[PDB]
């Protein structure tokens, strides 16, 4: 009898990620401003890769 | 002659005549099914560290998405359930739930309205009358276990008549000391500690000697048809909650310490069959009320 | 072990015709039949477990030298697998088969005065299962028709209604009844875990049950080695010496 | 000197000695498992608006498809379960279920049949004897909670001896007024409302002052080994049903108001350990009988 | 005047003041959850004829693998739970469980330690005092249902006052014969068989006419906040197991026939609000103790 961590931080009962706010968090990055005071594609590029 | 009667068998009050039709019975059954799933989802959410099972269950029950900064009352179903419970208890209570609302809530699940599929055993001891001659004292105390205290101050032995009614199925008598009991126009057996009697056999005559007090403990079992989802432990919890919540306060109604006493007393009064039919529906509604109130206190 | 596996009236009657009386009796003293004793069952309780000894346990017990003792030993062998200790039965009786003792007049035994009610009490019929009671009634019916006491068998059955329900439906004289019988009298059979039961009867019965699977395969060669060059004891020819005490 | 004894401890009748082997125990455990599935399948069928779940469960239990015109009785498994219940109660029961029938019914599901892997607490209070001197009256009433009413009419204080047997684990005594109790050959402490005792300690002496009557309420707890599937709520309900259905209507038998009194009374007989194992098997059988009959009333 | 009172309400001993913080209540919540899974796995093992489901559940509970020749007792979690149960019962019980152990066991599962999600109904009837005049006799018997036997020996009718405290929500009185009961400075109604009373109304006066004794059967219901996992049937069984196992044998403590009487008696005392919070935690712990002991038994 043994135990092992489920890969990729997914709960089988929920069938989703452990964090319940991931969808809200990704949208927050998409509409954020990073690395510049002016507009840039850092927020949008990271959101696309995260999704 | 002196007559002794059980306290909870005296003057039953009329019960409600609304919310008895097939659509209404479906509503009570749906409420019981949805309320049970609500309390299971409460446990599952705690174990799985996510609120998804509770949100789905509450949305089905209350027709509203749960939100923070809300009391989580239960929605229209809780209000309908509460007002329907008041209607059953007394004929004086108003019926303020529209029929269209009950049918709409009954469509949230597909269950049968049958309330007589199964049975249940009810433990209240009905002692309709105990007839004693002069120079003797008889006292009856208790409902679940009736103790009858018997004293004979006369010169000789006395015959005392017990009448347990016709509704009860079996009655078990246990005496403090061995005593003598037989039906009318039957020979007296030897002294025995315990007796098993069918109440339909007729009045029972007990011989009381002159020496020391005799106490007889009585236990009875009665069968009443109930739906398969009936749970006596949950019904009792709902009965005490409804009484404490003030759902049973109305003019000219008797008050009982348990649903056991309520249903048995209603049975023994005139037109017994129809009253028990309504009381059984109240039991399922009370069962649903307990689970919804324990999941969503207010 | 072989007598308990028979599941039909035909097989049980065939076994009794082949088996001599020697295997029905036993040569071990044992203890007094009825006695309140404390036995050790450590699988369940630390304290000693109360029980009462009887003649249905598969353990030898002392029996008197009379027809009642011989009948009790035969029935115990059929319903339990082990007989009793009857001292000095004699060669003539031991060489006869069990069925001939029950159903034939050439054995030299009188059985006309047997009381069926007393035998059932002595054999503790109350603590018997359905199969054991049926086997006892088969032996009673055979003795009843042998001595002509068929009425007494019916009186005994009428006094004991539960036994009348499960009574065998065969007439000892007729053969059509034996051929068409449908009773299930098997006690031991191939299926149980290697565990201990509380009662003496239950524990001993389970010992036979667990040993039947092994006995099914090991008895063939070991038996044949024993009587490779041995004359059969059943109905052995002799000078017909004497029958003493009967 | 007078003797007072609890009514339910008098003359326990011998229990059956059949259907207590490993094969028969497995059959009872199988019957409980399939009876439970029968109840759940009925609930699933009602919720899902289909008869497929119930047809599968009834077919497994009764080895026959349900039919609209025919009555639903449970088949041979119901008859076997009914008959073994009668055999368990008394030694005079017919015990007419063949061994081949039991083995074929125990092969339906896989269960160990072990009736010793758990325990349950039984609340009957055993009062074997209460020894009182002259000019004193003692009366015992109740089995789940025993009230001992004592009256002193003599010149001085009286010594009353209580014997609680040697089986019960703990006994808690609460009096109407503070009183004195101590073991034999021990000094008496100050008057106290409550006492916690071990029945193995020995007979206990209670000092009864002259004056108002003294009532002592007794509560006891005893531990008995039971299977893991044992449920006291279901066993007690099944016990009442079997009495109402006449399964215990045998000659020369005693009667009890609950299963708790039955098992404790058989425990306190001469060599009571012999009967506890058989009584526990009857309880599990009564658990299966309850669930089956509630699903399939007859 | 003569005074009578319920036996179980006399001298409620103080309760423990330890392991009542957020971490400790989380540990008791985890213990109940893992004990419940231990019972279920034992059933699943038995219907399946495989020891795998039980071994896995025991490994979570005891953090060790079962081995033959070693008795399965629950490991460190059982040891901590038993000693914590003792500490809750009395203030004389020692506190011998380190905090690092409580934190370690609390992390074994992710459950909320909140003990006030739901409620429960308790049936003990509190009779604080019954005062009677000189020529009367009053006796009080019972806790689940109180039988008050009153005898009047004097010539005139007597007035007996009943006090039911301020904690119970409802009290129902039923008499062997119809009787008169009314609040202080209120007219007395016609003789009836039953009365429904709110204990906060005040002392109730019952007229006792001279003659045969009058017996009143009292039933009360009170509501106490409990966690949603609270099961009354399991708690009562755990209370009896703990008493029989001998872990309630502390110096200068009171003993009760049920957890119902224990919680009500502590409620009817000074600073009764704070005692009830500790007793609720002990109730959930008793639920865990019951399930664990049935899964892993001893003879």
């Amino acid at each position: 009898v043994g135990r092992y961590y489920n890969p990729f931080n997914i709960d089988p009962l929920t069938k989703k990620h452990v964090e319940d706010r991931l969808e809200e968090f990704i949208n927050q990055v998409q509409v954020g401003r990073f690395r510049n005071a002016s507009g840039n594609a850092v927020g949008t590029t990271l959101a696309a890769f995260l999704r | 002659a002196n007559r002794a009667t059980s306290a909870f068998l005296d003057n039953p009050h009329p019960v409600g005549v609304n919310y008895v039709d097939e659509g209404s019975r479906q509503f009570v059954a749906v409420a019981e099914l949805l309320a049970s799933k609500l309390i299971d989802s409460s446990r599952e959410s705690d174990e799985s560290n996510s609120d998804v099972p509770f949100v789905q269950a509450y949305s089905k029950f209350a027709d509203d998405n749960p939100r923070h900064l809300r009391v989580k009352t239960g929605g229209k179903m809780a209000n309908a359930l509460t007002n329907v419970i008041r209607s059953y208890y007394s004929i004086n209570a108003p019926a303020i739930v529209p029929q269209v609302e009950i049918d709409r809530l009954a469509s949230k699940a597909t269950v049968s309205g049958d309330m007589y599929n199964s049975y249940a055993i009810f433990n209240s001891v009905p002692i309709v009358e105990v007839l004693s001659p002069a120079r003797t004292t008889v006292s009856i105390v208790g409902s679940d276990r009736a103790d009858v205290t018997m004293l004979n101050t006369g010169a000789g032995a006395a015959n005392i008549t017990f009448n347990f009614g016709q509704i009860a199925e079996t009655v078990i008598l246990k005496g403090s000391v061995p005593f003598q009991l037989a039906r009318l126009n039957q020979p007296m057996p030897a002294a025995r500690f315990t007796y098993k009697l069918r109440p339909l056999d007729g009045p029972f005559i007990v011989v009381l000697p002159v020496g020391n007090p005799l106490v007889i403990s009585a236990t009875a079992a009665t069968r009443i048809q109930v739906p398969l989802a009936f749970n006596k432990a949950l019904v009792e919890s709902g009965f005490q909650t409804a009484m404490n919540d003030g759902l049973f306060d109305i003019q000219n109604v008797n008050y009982y310490s348990s649903f056991d006493e309520f249903i048995i007393s209603q049975y023994h009064a005139q037109d017994g069959i129809n009253r028990v039919s309504t009381c059984v529906i109240l039991g399922l509604a009370l069962q649903a009320y307990d689970q919804m109130r324990r999941a969503l206190p207010v | 072990m072989d007598v308990l596996s028979k599941g039909s009236l035909k097989e049980l009657l065939a076994h009794l015709e082949k088996t001599p009386l020697e295997e029905a009796i036993s040569y071990r003293i044992g203890t007094v039949p009825y006695q309140n004793v404390l036995i050790s069952r450590n699988e369940y309780y630390n304290q000693l477990y109360p029980d009462t000894t009887s003649l249905i346990d598969g353990v030898s017990r002392e029996g008197q030298r009379n027809v009642n003792g011989l009948i009790m030993s035969i029935i115990s062998y059929v319903v339990s697998g082990s007989g009793h200790y009857i001292p000095n039965i004699g060669f003539m009786l031991l060489r006869r088969s069990i069925l001939d003792i029950l159903t034939k007049h050439d054995t030299g035994l009188v059985t006309n005065n047997l009381n069926y009610g007393i035998i059932a009490r002595n054999l503790t019929v109350s603590k018997m299962n359905c199969e054991q009671r049926k086997r006892m009634l088969i032996c009673f019916k055979l003795l009843a028709y042998k001595d002509g006491n068929q009425n007494d068998y019916e009186i005994y059955l009428n006094q004991n209604i539960p036994l009348k329900q499960i009574a065998p439906n065969f007439i000892p004289g007729d053969m059509r009844t034996v051929i068409h019988n449908q009773d299930q009298l098997a006690i031991v059979g191939i299926p149980l875990t290697q565990s201990t039961e509380l009662s003496i009867r239950d524990d001993n019965a389970k010992s036979y049950k667990l040993g039947y699977v092994d006995w099914y395969n090991s008895n063939s060669f070991l038996r044949e080695r024993s009587e490779f060059n041995l004359i059969r004891l059943k109905d052995r020819d002799t000078k017909y010496g004497k029958l003493n005490g009967w």
